[PDB]
C-alpha cells in the first residue's frame, strides 16, 4: 500500500489531493504551533478562529510560459482579502501564524521545465531605481503575482526584479538556503512547505510586517513541442495555521 | 540589606499577567474613591479577560542606586600657570 508520491492534506473545510508530490518541507525542521505563556507579551486574551481562519485559500494563478522571468506573493498580505483570516487581520493591530503553502502545477510526460518554489523570510527588496525608494504597490498586489523582470529597469519606485538577483542583491541560486522544493515537471505536479512563524518578535501588525515572500522562479525554462497543449498555469493555494489574534479594535488600516 | 555591601543583591521582577475569564456579579475592582488618597492597584485582568504573561522583565536601571550611580560633572574650574603676584594663578570652588 501507501504509495509516497500521495499525498492528501486537509485543514479545517478543505482537503487538498496530489498524486505527484514530492514530500514536504516542514521549515526549518518546525511545525506550527500557537504562542506559548512563557514568549507572550501582549496582555490580552487572543482569538483563536480555528478552522474559520485555518482552511485552504487558492490565490489567483498565474500562467506559466517559456519565457516567463518567475513570480512572488507576500505573507501574510496576500490574504488580506481572504474570508476570515482576512477580517481578523483587518479588526486586529496583532496578528500570528504558520502556514501549509501548496503550489500546484501539472502538465504531461512530454513537457518539460522546472521551477523554484521558496518561502523567503523577510525578504526586504531593493528599489530598482538605487537613488530613490520603492513603494507597496510595486512591492505586493495582495493575492495577485508580482512578476520578477528580465528586464534591468522599471516604473516609478518598482522594486528591481531582475530575476538572477532575486529582487536582493542577492545570488538567485542561493535562495535554496531558505525552505524550498522544485516542480521539476518530470518529477511532480506539486509544491508543498509548511512555514513556523519565523519572526524576532512573539507577534506583528499583519499589515505593515511582509513576514515572508513566496518566490516561484523557473530556472530551467518551461517547454514542450509541435501541437501539445500551450496553456499550463501555477496554482498557489495556501492554509493559515495555528492563527491567533491580539488587540481587538475597529476596522483597520489608517 | 546593606547598600555599602555591593555584591549583595536581591532579585525582584515584575509582575506576570494571571488569566481572566468573563464575569457577572456584585464585585467592582475598578469603581472607586480618588479622595481616599489612595492609588489603584488594578491589573488589566480585572477590566479584561487576559492571558497568562509570565513577566521576566526586572525594575533594574531604575533602582535608586543605578538611577544616581552615573558620574556626572558638577562644576568647573580654570587657573593659570604663575606667580605669586598673579591672582589667576590658582583657584577654588565652594
Amino acid at each position: 500500500g501507501y504509495s509516497d508520491r500521495v499525498r492528501s492534506i486537509t485543514l479545517g473545510n478543505s482537503t487538498i489531493t496530489t498524486q505527484e508530490c514530492a514530500n514536504v518541507v516542514v521549515g526549518y525542521g518546525e511545525w506550527p504551533e500557537y504562542l506559548s505563556d512563557n514568549e507572550a507579551t501582549a496582555e490580552d486574551q487572543p482569538t483563536q478562529p480555528d478552522v474559520a481562519t485555518c482552511r485552504f485559500y487558492t490565490l489567483d494563478s498565474v500562467q506559466w510560459e517559456n519565457g516567463s522571468p518567475g513570480w512572488w506573493w507576500k505573507f501574510p498580505d496576500a490574504l488580506r482579502d481572504m474570508g476570515l483570516f482576512g477580517q481578523n487581520m483587518y479588526y486586529h493591530y496583532l496578528g500570528r501564524a504558520g502556514y501549509t503553502i501548496h503550489v500546484q502545477c501539472n502538465a504531461s510526460k512530454f513537457h518539460q521545465g522546472c521551477i523554484l518554489v521558496v518561502c523567503v523570510p523577510e525578504a526586504e527588496m531593493g528599489s530598482a531605481q538605487t537613488s530613490g525608494v520603492v513603494n507597496y504597490e510595486h512591492i505586493s498586489k495582495g493575492e495577485i503575482a508580482s512578476r520578477f523582470t528580465t528586464t534591468t529597469t522599471a516604473e516609478d519606485h518598482g522594486v528591481q526584479a531582475a530575476v538572477w538577483n532575486a529582487g536582493m542583491g542577492v545570488g538567485v541560486g542561493n535562495l535554496t538556503i531558505f525552505p524550498h522544493q522544485w516542480i521539476n515537471l518530470r518529477t511532480n505536479n506539486s509544491a508543498t512547505i509548511v512555514m513556523p512563524y519565523v519572526n524576532s518578535v512573539p507577534m506583528d501588525n499583519m499589515y505593515r510586517h511582509h513576514n515572508f515572500t513566496l518566490m516561484i522562479i523557473p530556472f530551467v525554462p518551461l517547454d514542450f513541442s509541435a501541437g501539445a497543449s500551450t496553456y499550463v498555469p501555477i496554482t498557489v493555494t495556501v492554509a493559515p495555521m495555528c492563527a491567533e489574534y491580539n488587540g481587538l479594535r475597529l476596522a483597520g488600516h489608517q | 540589606g546593606d547598600v555599602q555591601n555591593a555584591v549583595e543583591g536581591a532579585m525582584v521582577r515584575v509582575a506576570d499577567t494571571v488569566q481572566t475569564s468573563a464575569t457577572n456579579s456584585e464585585r467592582v475592582p475598578n469603581l472607586t474613591a480618588v479622595e481616599t488618597g489612595h492609588t489603584s492597584q488594578a491589573v488589566p485582568g480585572d477590566t479584561m479577560q487576559t492571558r497568562h504573561v509570565i513577566n521576566n522583565h526586572v525594575r533594574s536601571e531604575s533602582t535608586i542606586e543605578n538611577f544616581l550611580a552615573r558620574s556626572a560633572c558638577v562644576f568647573y574650574l580654570e587657573y593659570k600657570t604663575g606667580t605669586k603676584e598673579d591672582s589667576n594663578s590658582f583657584n577654588n570652588w565652594v
